[PDB]
């Protein structure tokens, strides 16, 4: 009693250490597995991309709010996306279902969010960095942009729209 | 000048007394906004009558800065300093550098002033996380500096306790509550460097004129190296409590000294550099260091599930001593009509779910379907909120008592037992909801109740939202009103002030001797804590500073 | 005594419980996919 009881424990602990041990690589694998697939373009791009946040909505890829959308490749659209103050930019943002869109958003002047509501897109939004995430909608419709990072007064108003066209 | 012959001779008694008055002065306050935001998430939007009793209150956002700062800040660190130092104290029966104790204590609490200041002013609604380019006032960013800072001094009187006991014990293995306290301390010292840099390279310059703007990618990057180290530096003082305290409290003793060491060794190894599970969202970090980070992070798992079942087994022995039954007799054997044992054991219940979405946040691609949204509020209430509060709420029991020479008489218990009760009840209920809208994309940090039509879906949840926030506020009340009771009373047996910590035993056994020893090598463990976060941090750090682009602050409240 | 059926137990909850929240939002993370 008590020094058995202390033997019992310590060795029913080890065996729970492996378990658990082993329980986590499963959950290690899973992960890798994901990495592996079509899901993993939602991981925001590893390389660095700067710019001036003071001249993004003057000069470049987000100035012009018609030029957001833009096929770079055979089934491959880019989107240049801006989140700021308590707004996206383009409103709405219209793209082909089952084409590979490519988002690269950034900010003119806080951190913001980029939620796709029903989708696995959910990126920070750095100003002076592009945030690079790529998707593909596999359902039309209207989803809607939700902005998950306080910015402000205004901050639980900021929505946009993303049309996928059927 | 000291009317107590007590504090004359344990000094160290007043230093804590003060250490945690603050802090559940602070935690009252900062509670104040949790049923307002309960409701908020509720679609309940009962701020006009908040800003009719708090006048200063200027927005949802302006108390949400109080909420998270006063409470998992301001609340956690004095606690953390009291427990942290006064446990080893009594422990070793050493006294602490008394200059150094209270000269830590006038840095929190001129710290503190200084950047409530600010905030109360709403010159720095910024949040608990004070992401820039959000720029918030001078003021706030030296208030919480010095504050931290104080953590310093801690960190130098535990470490100076240590080493004087080590030379007056030749060759004895630290004792298990000042070991838990030095690796703890060193964690911290190594974890604050992250907010330390922070702070003196970007933010002090920032907001003193110095400088225009911040790079905010490496602000958070800094900031998260601080910010995950941070959550464990809240929890291992309940954890320290729950090993060495609790199992006297629950009529057992703690089944394994070794046990507890090694938890504790591998939070001094693994809290720091796993960092990037708070940036997964973020762009321009490396997508392999995010799945190191993630491995990492699944490893400091790990001495938690340890905690589980060591704990466990402390309280299921326990409950067989006092007449325990079957499979879960032991679980009615226990004293749950003592306070100090079931606030931790209630706090070790929802401390299951909550560790549970820790893990998933954890997974890395996982982290996009929660990132952001009301789950990771759902996810550390259960953590912070629940297990280190309602542990800290438990243990006034024993620790006011013992600090003050104050009964605790059987009306008090027993508003002690409902109070516990109900923000346990409530704190659950609340996890439920968040949980639940956070997987319907509500998002948090967000003053929903003011766009109503904005999340439809989310019907359900919200009600169990209205329900804690309801819960939760009468609990806050009743604990307001027993605290003070407590505190406002002249009954005073000062031989209970002079009456031991009640440690708990710690049965041990014949293979500890050699791991306890290896363990005890804390100059070598060190080393390599520090060399792990070189590794985890370096890599990424080196190219950011590299890369530098710094932005202009705003204002957008 | 013997075996520690109750801490075994607790594990126990806790092991289904991490599966639940894992796996179901493993789930949803590929729904969303
Ligand atoms: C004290 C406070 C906290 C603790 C502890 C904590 C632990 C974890 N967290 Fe966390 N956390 C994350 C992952 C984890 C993981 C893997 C753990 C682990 O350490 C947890 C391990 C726990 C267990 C494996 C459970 C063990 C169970 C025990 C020990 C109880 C057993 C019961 C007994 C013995 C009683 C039985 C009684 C009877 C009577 C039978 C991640 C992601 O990887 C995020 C980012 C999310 C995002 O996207 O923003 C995150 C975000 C947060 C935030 C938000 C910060 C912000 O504002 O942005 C806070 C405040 C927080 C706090 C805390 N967190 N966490
Ligand atoms: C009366 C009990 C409490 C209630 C009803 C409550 C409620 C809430 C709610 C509803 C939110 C979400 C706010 C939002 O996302 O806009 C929140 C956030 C938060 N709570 Fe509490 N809470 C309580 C106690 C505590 C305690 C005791 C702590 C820490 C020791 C704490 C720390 C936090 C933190 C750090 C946040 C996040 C703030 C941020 O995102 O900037 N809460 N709480
Ligand atoms: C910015 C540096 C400030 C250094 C301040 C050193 C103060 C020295 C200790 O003062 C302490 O004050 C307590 C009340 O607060 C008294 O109960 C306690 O007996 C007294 O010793
Ligand atoms: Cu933009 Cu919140
Ligand atoms: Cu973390």
């Amino acid at each position: 009693d008590e020094h058995k009881a202390h033997k019992a424990i310590l060795a029913y602990e080890k065996g729970w250490l492996a378990f658990s041990l082993a329980m986590l690589f499963v959950f290690i694998a899973l992960i890798a597995y994901t990495l592996a697939t079509h899901t993993a373009g939602v991981i925001p791009a590893g390389k660095l991309e700067r710019v001036d946040p003071t001249t993004v909505r003057q000069e470049g890829p987000w100035a012009d709010p018609a030029q957001a959308v833009v096929q770079t490749g055979p089934n491959q659209y880019t989107v240049y996306v801006l989140a700021f103050a308590f707004g996206y930019q383009p409103n709405p943002i219209e793209v082909p279902q089952g084409a590979e869109i490519v988002f690269k958003i950034t900010s003119p002047d806080v951190i913001h969010g980029f939620h796709v509501e029903g989708t696995n897109i959910n990126v920070e939004v750095l100003p002076g960095e592009v945030s690079t995430v790529r998707y593909t909608f596999k359902r039309p419709g209207e989803y809607r942009i939700i902005c998950n990072q306080y910015c402000g007064l205004g901050h639980q108003n900021m929505f946009g729209t993303i049309v996928v066209k059927e | 000048s000291e009317i107590s012959r007590v504090y004359e001779a344990y000094p160290e008694k007043k230093a804590t007394l003060y250490f945690l008055v603050l802090g559940f002065l602070a935690l009252i306050v900062g509670s104040l906004f949790g049923p307002f935001q309960a409701l908020n998430y509720g679609n309940v939007d009962a701020y006009p009558l908040l800003k009719r009793l708090l006048p200063f209150v200027q927005s949802y956002y302006q108390g949400l800065t109080l909420h998270g700062v006063l409470n998992a800040i301001v609340f956690t660190q004095l606690f953390a300093q009291a427990i942290m130092v006064y446990l080893p104290a009594r422990e070793l029966n050493m006294r602490p550098n008394m200059g150094l104790m209270w000269l830590s204590w006038w840095m929190a609490f001129i710290g503190l002033v200084v950047a409530a200041l600010p905030l109360l002013a709403n010159e720095a609604t910024v949040l608990y996380t004070f992401y820039p380019p959000l720029k918030g006032h001078w003021a706030f960013y030296l208030g919480a500096s010095v504050f931290v800072l104080s953590t310093w001094v801690s960190i130098y009187i535990v470490l100076d306790l240590w080493r004087r006991w080590k030379a007056a014990n030749p060759g004895k293995v630290t004792p298990l509550v000042t070991y838990m306290a030095v690796v703890f301390w060193l964690m911290w010292f190594l974890a604050s460097l992250g907010l330390v840099l922070e702070a003196v390279l970007f933010l002090l310059p920032w907001s003193f004129g110095l400088v225009e703007g911040v790079d905010p990618l490496v602000a958070r990057t800094l900031f998260w190296w601080t910010g995950h180290p941070i959550v464990y530096f809240w929890l291992l003082p309940a954890y320290a409590i729950i090993y060495t305290i609790l199992p006297k409290q629950a009529g057992g003793k703690l089944v394994s000294d070794p046990m507890a060491r090694l938890a504790f060794l591998l939070f001094l190894l693994l809290s720091t550099p796993v960092g990037f599970h708070h940036q997964f969202a973020d762009p321009g970090i490396d997508p392999t260091w995010k799945m190191i980070h993630s491995v990492l992070t699944l490893f400091v798992a790990v001495p938690s599930l340890m905690t589980a079942f060591t704990v466990a087994a402390s309280l299921e022995f326990a409950g067989r001593l006092r007449g325990g039954r079957g499979l879960f007799g032991w679980i009615r054997a226990l004293p749950w009509d003592n306070p100090a044992f079931v606030a931790p054991v209630l706090g070790l219940l929802g401390f299951i779910p909550g560790g549970a979405g820790g893990i998933v946040n954890a997974s890395f691609t996982l982290d996009y379907v929660v990132h952001n949204t009301a789950w990771v509020p759902g996810h550390f209430h259960l953590q912070v909120a629940s297990l280190v509060t309602l542990t800290a709420m438990g243990s006034l029991y024993w620790l006011l008592p013992n600090l003050t020479g104050k009964p605790i008489s059987d009306a008090q218990r027993r508003l002690g037992l409902a109070v516990v009760w109900l923000w346990f009840l409530g704190m659950m209920i609340m996890a439920v909801g968040l949980h639940w809208a956070g997987l319907l994309n509500v998002p948090r940090r967000a003053y929903i109740a003011q766009v109503p039509d904005a999340y439809p879906h989310a019907a359900v949840p919200m009600v169990f939202n209205v329900l804690a926030g309801i819960v939760l506020l009468v609990a806050l009340l009743l604990f307001i009103y027993g605290l003070f009771s407590v505190l406002l009373s002249r009954e005073r047996k000062p031989e209970l002030a002079e009456a031991p910590l009640p440690f708990a035993e710690v049965i041990s056994g014949p293979e500890d001797r050699r791991l306890v020893l290896a363990m005890d090598r804390i100059g070598f463990w060190f080393a390599v804590a520090a060399i792990l976060v070189v590794l985890a941090y370096g890599p990424t750090l080196v190219q950011l500073f590299g890369h530098l682009n710094p932005v202009p602050g705003w204002r957008l409240w | 005594e013997e075996k520690p059926k109750g801490a075994l137990a607790v594990i126990l909850v806790l092991t289904l419980t991490i599966l639940v929240f894992w796996l179901g939002v493993y789930a949803v993370f590929f729904a969303r996919g």
